[PDB]
RNA sequence: CGGGGGGAACCUGGGGAACUGAAACAUCUCAGUACCCAGAGGAGAGGAAAGAGAAAUCGACUCCCUGAGUAGCGGCGAGCG
RNA sequence: GUGGUUCGUGGAGCCAUGGGGGAAUCUGGGCGGACCACCGCCUAAGGCUAAGUACUCCGGGUGACCGAUAGCGCACCAGUA
RNA sequence: CGUAGGGAAACCGAGUCCGAACAGGGCGCAAGCGGGCCGCACGCGGCCCGCAAAGUCCGCGGCCGUGGACCCGAAACCGGG
RNA sequence: AGCUGGGGCUAGGAGUGAAAAGCUAACCGAGCCCGGAGAUAGCUGGUUCUCCCCGAAAUGACUUUAGGGUCAGCCUCAGGC
RNA sequence: GGUGGAGCCUGGGAGUGAGGGCGCGAGCGAUAACGUCCGCGUCCGAGCGCGGGAACAACCGAGACCGCCAGCUAAGGCCCC
RNA sequence: UUGCCCGGUGCCGGAAGGUCAAGGGGAGGGGUGCAAGCCCCGAACCGAAGCCCCGGUGAACGGCGGCCGUAACUAUAACGGUCCUAAGGUAGCGAAAUUCCUUGUCGGGUAAGUUCCGACCUGCACGAAAAGCGUAACGACCGGAGCGCUGUCUCGGCGAGGGACCCGGUGAAAUUGAACUGGCCGUGAAGAUGCGGCCUACCCGUGGCAGGACGAAAAGACCCCGUGGAGCUUUACUGCAGC
RNA sequence: GUGAAAUACCACCCUGGCGCGGCUGGGGGCCUAACCCUCGGAUGGGGGGACAGCGCUUGGCGGGCAGUUUGACUGGGGCGGUCGCCUCCUAAAAGGUAACGGAGGCGCCCAAAGGUCCCCUCAGGCGGGACGGAAAUCCGCCGGAGAGCGCAAGGGUAGAAGGGGGCCUGACUGCGAGGCCUGCAAGCCGAGCAGGGGCGAAAGCCGGGCCUAGUGAACCGGUGGUCCCGUGUGGAAGGGCCA
């Protein structure tokens, strides 16, 4: 460029740049396909999930995604409509939870 | 040092080239959609399975073949022949 | 130091996954007055080539 | 365009809007038109101003 | 009884540019930088919540690493952070 | 009317304050980003306080630092002639 | 950093966004093995393998950004003297 | 309205000027020194050992653009087909 | 048909965005200009390397890896230089 | 002696009116509270200089162009008319430090005068205080003429002294790619000692001349370019002091 | 009778004015004691006086001063001209193609000049014709398009895109296979599906206009909707998204 009108001629979308207090603290949720769930066994939850190699610290366990669901409890903080499906082959739902 | 009053003109000015013309000759395989002719009038109408657009814009609707068919005093056109 | 992040690419450019840089469509702001709905309609994000490699340099680190 | 005036068209059932052109002057005040919505669609607008 | 001056940088306070950058330029930038002044000392400043801000939370201040080029600021430009 | 903060008037709070008006003492008063109601946090208008941190005129120890056009401006009677 | 992409967002999720729509369409995903060996189920498990699914870390090199940024050169601007 | 010694005062957007933008320490349309400072310089100049392979451009679009640039065209290298 | 320093795809590094002469097709000019502006081509540029043209970037010949006290040619030449 | 024009700008004066700030005032409306409330928005209207406006003012900034008609040839116009502006040059001057056409045209001076002096007035474009017109005296100011006298010149000559020249002594400089550095026609980036062809030409100095080495000196002061710089101006922009 | 309009009487009100009174503003006058100035030094005496001065805040004037801006092209530059879009030529029979080359247009418009259904066919030439130009409108032949199509030019066109009449609003919403053009983003053509309609018996046609000019990225804001976010919570403020 230099002069004329850089592609800048293009226009802000992103509708919310921020106010100024800026940004609102909400609770992320981060999904982690079943598919890697079923890589060990016992009874999976986060924490358990971090250490070992997905989630961490990125707050809240959201469990879905393709892959065979394994036989076994599974504790999240969500579940997906087809992820709460595949558990339905022996598994759990231990939902909710912060308390 | 000798500059004289210069005089001065106007006509110097002229518009866009348009690119029209034909698009796709006879023989040559063409997907629906395909814009052949691209004219401004009705230099080449519209043949079987041929569509017009608003600026007489000559159109395939049919994957096949072009080609076109001088009709004499009936002017030219240019129909899709379906790959049959 | 630390290259820093040119929010004015930030604000109008969503990179996605195969790499491509998208963004909306330039024209319905208030142009208008009457075009047609097809033209007005017509108008929801879109490709970019050789310039977005340059736009992708601009969003470094939020990768 | 000074005296034709660009106007919206709305659903007097409720909000709505398409927007064209007028022409105060010329054979013209008041515009009253078939148009279909979205909010439901099939009825009949006004003008307006915007 | 004390005070006065001197001291390379360092430190706090009181004042405080411009070339530059924005491929012109005035808001913006350079920068509370350069510099002037006062003061203090082996350091100076800061310091025990009329705090942080969402956590049934932490618990003086300073200093380092992250947080983060994030959140945000911006002729939403340059850039700042 | 302004300064400080990421905040350039912004929905502009918070902390300082030049001007004007001008309280109350915990049945008080400030804050949680306009404002209001809830729920909370904290006690302004008095002062002091080591350590961790900064610097290097000075002394020492090191160098994939220099080796007299280099290295400090000065290896020499140089801030001299 | 990487292992989920979408949406302006709430949010949903191998989907998602526009849409009334299982119409369409924009972003998205869909990764084994050339293959020696061998427990020696007439089954290839799976150890192994390139370095991938696929990434990261460190070294090296090219170019880019911020810095004086290849070296020398203004006329000038500003500060204190 | 003279000339002259000695002693004094006024200075940098300031002085002084029987006025030329004159003079202010041998170049004054804004003194000199040191500092910001390696100001900026889309301009000019210069850019240091050897061999081997390939090898351009001086066009287009836009440009407060026109001896400068961004994308494309044309060159080269790696991988793939 | 055509195995070529042909093509196509992806990526790294560019430089170039003052061109010039000749031929031909147009404009301008005054069918003047070693003029000017486009179009194809070609050379110079980068082949100021070699032969011819007396000399001479771009006209005719011809694309220089090195060596030879051998040979055939090109343009142009074959009276002396 | 210093005319005419106060429309516009400036300055002075001005209690009709137009518009205009903070602030005042709050018809009316809004956010939340169960409420008292607590926060806001906000129409009338009241709110300064200022500008506008009205009058004045020229030894305030300034303006004084034109166009028609008209007298015993012709010309001219004392006389009338006209206007986008407010009005259209009173005296005196005038081819002038001002005249484009221009060596204007007459006259003077000269054998001959683009200058000069005196006139005429078609003042491209004088004019009253950025003054008009004069003026004795004064001026290292600029013009034109005479007398005198001359080496200024016709048109050169000789003489002198200080250099220049030579010897002993002493001993620089700018400049400098290297040089074995000639003429003519050509040719070449259009002006070659260096190419071609031809011509001329033993080697090296010394005193002289200045045509060439696009000679030296100064990275052209003219010209253009740079989104370079400064000084200066204003009814350019934006601020500031001051009032 | 006059007039536009009638008067006794009765009212509801309007115009403007004068009084007395609340609301809010101006400007004088007198005082001394703050402030200011003065008296041979004064806790005092004179003079000015809540004005002036000075603090905060409003608006004004403001080259006295400060920082800057004052485009490019261009047969040098300046002056003049030009700068985006459309048509024709130059353009060398694809596309593209320059010059301060040649010659003209646009910065709109139309609710019917749009959609559909049904009818209709021109201009001129020659006759014959009341006012009738050499074209008003008629009648008769002859006439494939020279007429018409809002406006430039070109292309196109009566087997209608032209001329008339009837219902209508598709000048739709959600999309969009596949392409033209192209450095970038822009421009352009568009079948087909869905929702809900228009006209036609139906086949069908309708996502403005015979076509190519009638235009403007972003940023900043306004107005409707959206309910997406909303700073401890709820609501607000303020944003976002669609228009
Ligand atoms: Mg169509
Ligand atoms: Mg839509
Ligand atoms: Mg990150
Ligand atoms: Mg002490
Ligand atoms: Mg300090
Ligand atoms: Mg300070
Ligand atoms: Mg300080
Ligand atoms: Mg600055
Ligand atoms: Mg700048
Ligand atoms: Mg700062
Ligand atoms: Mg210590
Ligand atoms: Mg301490
Ligand atoms: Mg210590
Ligand atoms: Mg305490
Ligand atoms: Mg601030
Ligand atoms: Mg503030
Ligand atoms: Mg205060
Ligand atoms: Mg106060
Ligand atoms: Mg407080
Ligand atoms: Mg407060
Ligand atoms: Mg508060
Ligand atoms: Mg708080
Ligand atoms: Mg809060
Ligand atoms: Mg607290
Ligand atoms: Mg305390
Ligand atoms: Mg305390
Ligand atoms: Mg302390
Ligand atoms: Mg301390
Ligand atoms: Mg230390
Ligand atoms: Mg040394
Ligand atoms: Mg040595
Ligand atoms: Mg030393
Ligand atoms: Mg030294
Ligand atoms: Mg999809
Ligand atoms: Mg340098
Ligand atoms: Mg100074
Ligand atoms: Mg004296
Ligand atoms: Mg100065
Ligand atoms: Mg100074
Ligand atoms: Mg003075
Ligand atoms: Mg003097
Ligand atoms: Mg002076
Ligand atoms: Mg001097
Ligand atoms: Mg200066
Ligand atoms: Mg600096
Ligand atoms: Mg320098
Ligand atoms: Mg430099
Ligand atoms: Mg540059
Ligand atoms: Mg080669
Ligand atoms: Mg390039
Ligand atoms: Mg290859
Ligand atoms: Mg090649
Ligand atoms: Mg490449
Ligand atoms: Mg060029
Ligand atoms: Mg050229
Ligand atoms: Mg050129
Ligand atoms: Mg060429
Ligand atoms: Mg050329
Ligand atoms: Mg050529
Ligand atoms: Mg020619
Ligand atoms: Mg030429
Ligand atoms: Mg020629
Ligand atoms: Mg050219
Ligand atoms: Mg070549
Ligand atoms: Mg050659
Ligand atoms: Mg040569
Ligand atoms: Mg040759
Ligand atoms: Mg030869
Ligand atoms: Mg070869
Ligand atoms: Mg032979
Ligand atoms: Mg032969
Ligand atoms: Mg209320
Ligand atoms: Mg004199
Ligand atoms: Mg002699
Ligand atoms: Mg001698
Ligand atoms: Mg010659
Ligand atoms: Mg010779
Ligand atoms: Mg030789
Ligand atoms: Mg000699
Ligand atoms: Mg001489
Ligand atoms: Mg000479
Ligand atoms: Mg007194
Ligand atoms: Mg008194
Ligand atoms: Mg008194
Ligand atoms: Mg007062
Ligand atoms: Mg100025
Ligand atoms: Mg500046
Ligand atoms: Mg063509
Ligand atoms: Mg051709
Ligand atoms: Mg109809
Ligand atoms: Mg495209
Ligand atoms: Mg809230």
């Amino acid at each position: 460029e230099g002069g004329r009108s850089t592609t800048l001629m293009r226009l802000p979308k992103r509708g919310m740049q921020g106010q100024v207090p800026g940004e609102i603290k909400r609770p992320r949720y981060q999904g982690v396909n079943l598919k890697d769930l079923a890589r060990f066994e016992g009874e999976v939850t986060p924490e358990l999930l971090v250490r070992a190699g997905l989630l961490k610290k990125g707050y809240r366990l959201k469990i879905l995604g393709e892959g065979e669901a394994k036989p076994l409890k599974v504790v999240a903080h969500a579940f997906s409509k087809s992820a709460l499906e595949k558990l339905k082959a022996a598994g759990g739902e231990p939902v909710l939870l912060e308390a | 040092a000798h500059k004289k009053g210069l005089g001065s003109t106007r006509n110097g000015r002229d518009s866009q080239a348009k690119r029209l013309g034909v698009k796709r000759y006879e023989g040559q395989v063409v997907r629906a959609g395909n814009i052949l002719v691209r004219q401004r009038g009705t230099r080449f109408k519209p043949g079987k399975n041929v569509g017009m657009g608003r600026d007489f814009t000559l159109f395939a609707l049919v994957d096949g073949v072009v080609e076109f068919q001088d009709r004499g005093r009936l002017g030219r056109y240019v129909h899709v022949r379906p790959l049959a | 130091p630390k290259m820093k992040t040119h929010k004015g690419a930030k604000k109008r450019v969503k990179i996605t996954a195969s790499g491509k840089v998208v963004a909306m469509k330039t024209g319905k702001r208030h142009l208008n007055w009457q075009k047609s709905g097809k033209e007005i309609r017509q108008k929801g994000r879109k490709f970019v080539l050789a310039k977005p490699e340059a736009e992708r340099i601009k969003l470094l680190l939020p990768y | 365009v000074r005296i034709k005036l660009l106007l919206e068209c709305t659903e007097c059932k409720r909000r709505n809007y398409a927007t064209e052109k007028n022409k105060r002057n010329t054979p013209n005040k008041l515009e009253l038109r078939k148009y279909c919505p979205w909010c439901r669609k099939h009825t009949v607008h006004r003008e307006v101003k915007i």
